[PDB]
RNA sequence: GAGU
DNA sequence: CCGCGTCAGACTCGTAGGATTATAGCATACGTG
DNA sequence: CACGTATGCTATAATGTGTGCAGTCTGACGCGG
């Protein structure tokens, strides 16, 4: 039969009766009282308005259905905050709420990286201004030309235009040819190669061998303090407390062990110096 | 890594704030620089070369 | 656009 | 059977980077240094 | 208090979509009427 989401929804809304002014007032008095039924009937009677408005705001923001639901949410706010006693029509009041809710929704949801309302609205004034400039200059305006118009910092304008830079899909295949995407080219830069991984092995293992060249005391002090052969980078007090009370003696043995390593380096450092790239 | 902590304590050589993203000649191509062009935004202090 |  | 639907359709190489729109205007509200 | 992020209300009447493309391939194998 008819399997379209949209068509089904629009058919259902069609089968609810439109209200007159006096009817809306009667219903709405009871709706503020909390009639439940009254609220439901006013909502359902005025769904068609929502769709007329969502029709306009759609275009490229979001799916029509998505706009319709957010619009409905605005209409509900309007039914809750309607004043029957004031002579103004309901449709007039609702229109404001529906447009408001739809716009706010499309300011949030549309952007993959959620942009706060203040930033979005700022950016929009930059845009509208750019449009006026472009009309009269014949040319699309520079960042500094827009900034001169607003009497504001160029850095501000630039940062905002950077935020407007919209995303590219990693899966989109490149060159009008369904050959291969961005993913196919894009590396993991954090993951170094087997070269870098093997260099760390070599490094760490050379340091073991070099630590054993030193005194048993120096090597153990270095190991525990650096957190190298130990678990935790034990502070001066911790290492001293496990061995020799004198916290100051840990510093002494440590610095002594570093200087013996410098000797090994001046002698055999011909390997160590090449670890500098 | 704790090893580099120990090593940089030994040598001092505290690693600086700036890195290196310089444009270099692609490997195995070799030629003569015949022209250079510089593009700066309207506000940033221009290079001496520019 | 290059061999198949 | 007829008709409508779903499923497949060679292997490596290349080149080059890149693009759209628009969401008001202002007052109050919530969380961190 | 300020700074960053959010929620909020505005009162002529207005009350059922459409839109932008798709271009139709081919021989085979199953699945409701």
């Amino acid at each position: 039969r008819v399997l379209d989401a949209t068509q089904l929804y629009l058919g259902e809304i069609g089968y609810s009766p439109l209200l007159t002014a006096e009817e809306e007032v009667y219903f709405a008095r009871r709706a503020l009282r909390g009639d439940v039924a009254s609220r439901r009937r006013m909502i359902e009677s005025n769904l068609r308005l929502v769709v007329k408005i969502a029709r306009r705001y759609g275009n490229r923001g979001l799916a029509l259905l998505d706009l319709i639901e957010e619009g409905n949410l605005g209409l509900i706010r309007a039914v809750e905050k309607f004043d029957p006693e004031r002579g103004f029509r309901f449709s007039t009041y609702a229109t404001w709420w529906i447009r408001q809710t739809i716009e706010r929704a499309i300011m949030n949801q549309t952007r993959t990286i959620r942009l706060p309302i203040h930033i979005v609205k700022e950016l929009n004034v930059y845009l509208r201004t750019a449009r006026e400039l472009s009309h009269k200059l014949d040319h699309e305006p520079s960042a500094e030309e827009i900034a001169e118009q607003l009497d504001k910092p160029v850095d501000d304008v630039s940062r905002m235009l950077r935020l407007n830079e919209r995303i590219t899909s990693v899966d989109t295949p490149l060159g009008g040819d369904s050959e291969k995407a961005l993913l196919d080219i894009l590396a993991d830069e954090k993951e170094n190669g087997p070269e870098d991984t093997t260099q760390d092995d070599d490094m760490k293992q050379s340091i073991v061998k070099w630590l054993f060249e030193l005194n048993a005391k120096q090597r153990e002090v270095l190991a525990r303090r650096f957190g190298l052969l130990g678990y935790e980078a034990a502070t001066l007090e911790d290492v001293g407390r496990e061995i020799g009370l004198t916290r100051e003696r840990v510093r002494q043995i440590q610095v002594e062990g570093l200087r013996r390593l410098r000797e090994i380096l001046q002698t055999q450092g011909l390997n160590i110096e090449a670890l500098f790239l | 890594t704790p090893e580099e902590k120990l090593l940089r304590a030994i040598f001092g050589e505290k690693a600086s704030d700036v890195k290196d993203s310089s444009l270099r000649v692609p490997n195995g191509v070799s030629g003569t620089v015949i022209d250079v062009q510089v593009f700066t935004r309207d506000g940033v202090e221009k290079d001496k070369r520019a």
